[PDB]
Order: structure tokens, then sequence, then C-alpha cells
């Protein structure tokens, strides 16, 4: 979500 | 000497972030960050809240102040994230190709050197030598980065207590  | 009551306050809810890395925030306890006499400068320590804003005010207030507010509702998240008592699996890396990120933070001017200050320096991405976020610094830049989504909300809404100083950005 927030790092891939 | 005034400044010393801002910093007092404004380390407690540091603090307060450190403890429980899901707080809430209402505008009660955020008050004494709101309506202290102090320049920008000497409010934000670490994020630059001028450039954040004055580099993306173009347009109406009403449009972006919504698309700046909406990149520091993820950032805090960013933030959050650090100190939870779990930390996520792939909390050292951040792509730019992410959904998430270039659809909001990497809209807006400035949004990368937030996450910098998180301690994404490695160019983003923690260095090898990091091996555990500093819980200080993230809860610090958290917090300022909350203050500031805060401080545009009461602007959209006017009801900040110094309206008629902010505008002048």
């Amino acid at each position: 979500d927030m790092y891939r | 000497e005034e400044e010393r009551a801002f910093l007092v306050a404004r380390e407690e809810l540091a603090s307060a972030l450190r403890r429980d890395s899901g707080q809430a925030f209402s505008l009660e306890q955020l008050r004494p960050l709101l309506a202290s006499s102090l320049p920008l400068a000497a409010r934000y320590l670490q994020l630059d809240a001028a450039r954040l804003v004055r580099c993306n005010a173009h347009g109406e207030p009403r449009n972006y102040l919504n698309t700046l507010s909406t990149a520091l509702n993820i950032l805090e998240k960013y933030g959050r994230n650090l100190l939870s008592p779990q930390r996520p699996r792939y909390w050292r890396g951040v792509k730019f190709n992410n959904p998430v990120f270039r659809s909001t933070v990497d809209a807006v001017q400035g949004g990368r050197d937030v996450l910098r200050l998180y301690g994404y320096t490695e160019e983003l991405s923690f260095p090898e030598g990091q091996e555990e976020p500093d819980e200080h610094q993230v809860a610090t830049v958290t917090l300022e980065v909350l203050l500031l989504r805060t401080e545009l909300s009461l602007l959209l809404q006017n009801t900040h207590p110094r309206q008629q100083a902010l505008e002048q950005l």
C-alpha cells in the first residue's frame, strides 16, 4: 500500500 | 522566554505519540501550539511549512489546501507507522512508483523532503546502518505534520486563531  | 512554553507543549505531545502511536489529538489539546504568537520558522523546527504552503499555493485556496492536507494526512500515517509497537514489514523502503505515494504526496512540492525528515536519507530508504527509526524525531515530525494539517483545515473553514496572518502565504 504505502511502501510498495 | 515564551518560545519555551511552546516547545514544552510541543515535546509533551511528541512524547504522547511515542507512547501511543494511534493517539488522536483534538483542537483542545493542540491549542497552545495554535494560539502562539511565534512565526512559522519558530513553530516548525523540522518541517518547512512555509515552503510546503507557498510552493503549492497556485490556483484557488479551496483546491490547493485540500491537495496539501491530503498529502499531510498520508505523511502523518507514514510517521505513525514507524511509531507502532510492531512496525509494517517494508517500513525502511518507500518507492516513488507506489500508488498511494505518487497519487498523493508526490503531487505536492516538497512532499519527499518530509520523508527525509522521518529517516529515509539514502536515495527513498533508510541507510543500512540505521536498523531502527529514531522514536523521538519521527514523533516530532509526525506532530508537526499533524499540526500543519490542522492549521490548514482551520484555514479552509475560516476559524484559525491567526487567520489574518497566515493568509499572507
